[PDB]
RNA sequence: GCUUUACUGCAGGCUGUCGCUGAGGACUCUCACUCCGGGAGGAGGACACCGAUAGCCGGGCA
RNA sequence: ACUCGUACGGUCACUGAAUCCUGCCCAGUGCAGGUAUCUGAACACCUCGUACAAGAGGACGAAGGACCUGUCAACGGCGGG
RNA sequence: GAAACAUCUCAGUAUCGGGAGGAACAGAAAACGCAACGUGAUGUCGUUAGUAACCGCGAGUGAACGCGAUACAGCCCAAAC
């Protein structure tokens, strides 16, 4: 389904209505330096690693929106319930 | 040739003897050992905590 | 499933093994300090139980009774000399520098004294093809160009004994007495006619290996059977 | 002033640099070619063996015993056990080379008792390690002030017990307070998960 | 119990790397170390063996 | 252990005396060889990060794989129209 | 056991190798960290506490400091000269 890249709607921050820029939230990099990390390389060793030996799952047929909303005058992001769609394109 | 009385006429081979160390009838001729209290093998008296229950 | 034969082997027990003490004399040539007056004379001819080839006894001069790795053509009160001034002649050993190109030559040593290692068996022999101060070629009975130490000791003549694999064996029980002989078991009973506990060719209801022969050099010994790191199988191509 | 056992001292810090670096490419040599408990006249590491209660005096042997470099030489399971319980090479044993080192010489000289012992260096192979022992029958070490506490019976294979400093340390007893709670006073008593 | 391109692992083989290990992306040397030799000595050589680790193969095995 | 053995040897497999014979297929799988280029771990090295360290990235790249080749008395195959 | 099962559990249990004693082992701080102007070798008992911590964060596993008791005891080398 198509989009509009910016549109008035509520702004939590400020409080009141104001023209937001919606973007696909990109993936941040892990550092790999969290408690999950340390877990891995501490409890993997000789033999099956328990949860550690797991390989990662499959795909839903269609994935819900990942997006954010940009207030266009403070210039912060909130975030919203996704919902199912095949394709997300922008207008604009 | 049956494995049961037929072959128990061919048992004439002497192996295991009164022992010298224990006195019984465990030191094994042919060997030299005595099954029972390990003559032959040790020096120390052949013995297992396995030959009574675990906790006694 | 269970260790297969080929392991079994290993273990060495008597199945195994071969009639050692049956055995007669490892066939190596003399220790010679200098000077090469080390010369005897056949006393005698005898079968190897070991080689299924005739050997020699030789009575050398300082008193040493020795049996011999000999070539064809060797026969009792025939002098035979040992050393860097020996006579070019059949059933004399000298190093490979002392000995003329093209010329046939057995029981040639891997290195300097060892006693012997390459061309021993029933009628072969090396052919030394080139000299050298540093480097004596020889080719093996297998057809290998062989680069030696000319410093190696060789017994000049092919192998007595020649044409022994010319005849068949006809019957079983000639390969039985031959076996007998050897460290070897035997009769040879086929891995597709075995269960498959017992080889990786095992099983199923007619006979036939439900995989490819042809094995990799890594295969851990249990699954290192068939066809060995094979760089082709068949007589085409 | 430095005495002139700081100097051996010094020497061992490094033991790849300096004239020590040529000692032990020379010596070792002639250890390969040595036995696996050699008993020996004076110490390699005089400042050491006297550190740790060495005395030039009747009763007090020191020998030199080399051990095979690495992990455990262990045997794979024959039976079924959980891949957990399955590996076998990078399991290496809980006992330190040192303390292997100190039971072949208390055994090559079942009427002595292992005082101490030290390292000596190490090849590729293999590693040596210099152990001091006592006889506690002998009236020069009962008549001693500063030895002759190894007399006493409950003194006896005290290296098998675990009683020689390698073997505390060995058991984790170092630390007094964090950390040892499972190492004192004994392995077994706190159920052997120290 | 048995099978395999079932799951997960373990031996084993191959391969790189670090230690053993020295002197002057290709090389020379000898002194460790290895092999042959009764010995003298010869061959080889910082490689190989061995310890450690990494990647690949891995129903041979659990 | 084989081995007091050395290719006329002995190891690993298949077929199963003699006689007349043994066609076609290397695409898949297996084995083996080669390989410009692609991919390919760790150590050391370089960049960022941390007064350090964790960590991120980079360069180089072994076997292996991709790719090419050889091979059926190698696993096996030799149909429908 | 986890209602399968691989980490985990059963368990450092059964069993094996070595070794001492009447008891063993531990033990006079490179401790503790109720953070203090505080405690003062070590065992053990009660408690702290199924607490902190661990863990397919599942099933389960699981201390310590301190406190109240028991008994109390502190010393010897190496080196300097
Ligand atoms: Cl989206
Ligand atoms: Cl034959
Ligand atoms: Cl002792
Ligand atoms: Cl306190
Ligand atoms: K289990
Ligand atoms: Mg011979
Ligand atoms: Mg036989
Ligand atoms: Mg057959
Ligand atoms: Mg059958
Ligand atoms: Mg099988
Ligand atoms: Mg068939
Ligand atoms: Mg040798
Ligand atoms: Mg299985
Ligand atoms: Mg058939
Ligand atoms: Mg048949
Ligand atoms: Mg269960
Ligand atoms: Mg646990
Ligand atoms: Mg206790
Ligand atoms: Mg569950
Ligand atoms: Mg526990
Ligand atoms: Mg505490
Ligand atoms: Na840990
Ligand atoms: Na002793
Ligand atoms: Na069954
Ligand atoms: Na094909
Ligand atoms: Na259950
Ligand atoms: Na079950
Ligand atoms: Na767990
Ligand atoms: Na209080
Ligand atoms: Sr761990
Ligand atoms: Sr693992
Ligand atoms: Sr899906
Ligand atoms: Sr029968
Ligand atoms: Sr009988
Ligand atoms: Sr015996
Ligand atoms: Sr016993
Ligand atoms: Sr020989
Ligand atoms: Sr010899
Ligand atoms: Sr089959
Ligand atoms: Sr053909
Ligand atoms: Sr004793
Ligand atoms: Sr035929
Ligand atoms: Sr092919
Ligand atoms: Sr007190």
């Amino acid at each position: 389904m198509q989009m509009p890249r910016r549109f008035n709607t509520y702004c939590p921050h400020c409080n009141e209505h104001q023209e937001h820029e919606v973007e696909k939230v990109r993936s941040g990099r892990q550092t790999g330096m969290k408690w999950i990390d340390r877990q891995r390389e501490r409890n993997s060793g000789i033999g099956n690693d328990g949860k550690f030996s797991k390989v990662p799952g499959g795909d839903k047929p269609t994935k819900k929106t990942d997006l954010k909303y940009r207030c266009g005058e403070c210039g912060k992001a909130h975030l919203r319930e996704g919902w199912r769609a095949g394709r997300l394109e922008f207008q604009e | 040739t049956g494995a049961g009385t037929p072959s128990q006429g061919k048992k004439n081979t002497t192996t295991h003897t009164k022992c010298r160390r224990c006195g019984e009838k465990s030191y094994h001729t042919k060997k030299k050992v005595c099954s029972s209290c390990g003559f032959g093998k040790s020096a120390k008296r052949r013995d297992y905590e396995w030959q009574s229950k675990a906790g006694e | 499933g269970r260790r297969i034969q080929g392991q079994r082997r290993g273990r060495g027990t008597s199945t195994f093994r071969a009639p050692s003490h049956r055995y007669k004399a490892d066939l190596e040539h003399r220790k010679v300090e200098d000077g090469d007056v080390i010369a005897g004379t056949v006393v005698d001819i005898e079968h190897d139980p070991a080689r299924s080839a005739p050997v020699a006894a030789v009575e050398f001069e300082d008193g040493d009774r020795r049996l011999i790795l000999a070539p064809e053509g060797v026969g009792v009160g025939d002098e035979l000399q040992v050393g860097v001034s020996a006579e070019i002649a059949p059933g004399n050993t000298l190093p490979l520098a002392e000995i003329p190109e093209g010329v046939p030559v057995c029981n040639v040593e891997s290195s300097p004294g060892d006693g012997g290692k390459f061309a021993r068996a029933s009628g072969v022999n090396a052919q030394l093809l080139t000299h050298d101060r540093n480097v004596a070629v020889v080719k093996l009975p297998s057809g290998e160009m062989k680069r030696l130490d000319p410093q190696c000791r060789a017994t000049i003549g092919v192998v007595a004994g020649g044409g022994r694999t010319d005849k068949p064996f006809v019957k079983a029980g000639n390969k039985h007495h031959k076996m007998k002989a050897r460290g070897t078991k035997w009769p040879n009973v086929r891995g597709v006619a075995m269960n498959a506990v017992d080889h990786p060719f095992g099983g199923g209801g007619r006979q036939h290996p439900g995989k490819p022969k042809s094995i990799s050099r890594n295969a851990p010994p249990g699954r290192k059977v068939g066809d060995i790191a094979s760089k082709r199988t068949g007589r085409g191509g | 002033a430095r005495s002139a056992y700081s100097y051996i001292r010094d020497a061992w810090k490094n033991p790849g640099d300096g004239q020590l670096a040529e000692l032990q490419w020379q010596r070792q040599q002639e250890w390969r070619n040595e036995g696996a408990v050699e008993r020996i006249e004076r110490p390699t590491r005089l400042d050491k063996a006297r550190s740790q209660g060495y005395k030039a005096k009747q009763g007090v042997i020191v020998a030199r015993v080399s051990v095979r470099k690495g992990s455990a030489r262990k045997r794979r399971h024959k039976a079924g056990r959980r891949s957990k319980r399955q590996g076998v090479t990078r399991i290496t044993r809980r006992k330190d080379i040192q303390r292997v080192a100190e039971e072949r010489a208390s055994r090559t000289f079942p009427n002595l008792r292992v005082l101490n012992s030290y390292s000596v260096g190490q090849d590729g192979r293999q590693k040596w390690h210099e152990v001091i022992l006592i006889d506690p029958n002998h009236p020069a070490i009962q008549n001693d002030d500063d030895l002759s506490w190894i007399c006493a019976d409950d003194q006896a294979d005290r290296v098998f017990r675990g009683l020689t400093g390698a073997g505390r340390r060995n058991r984790g007893l170092s630390g007094k307070g964090k950390g040892s709670e499972k190492t004192r006073p004994s392995l077994r008593s706190n159920g052997g998960k120290g």
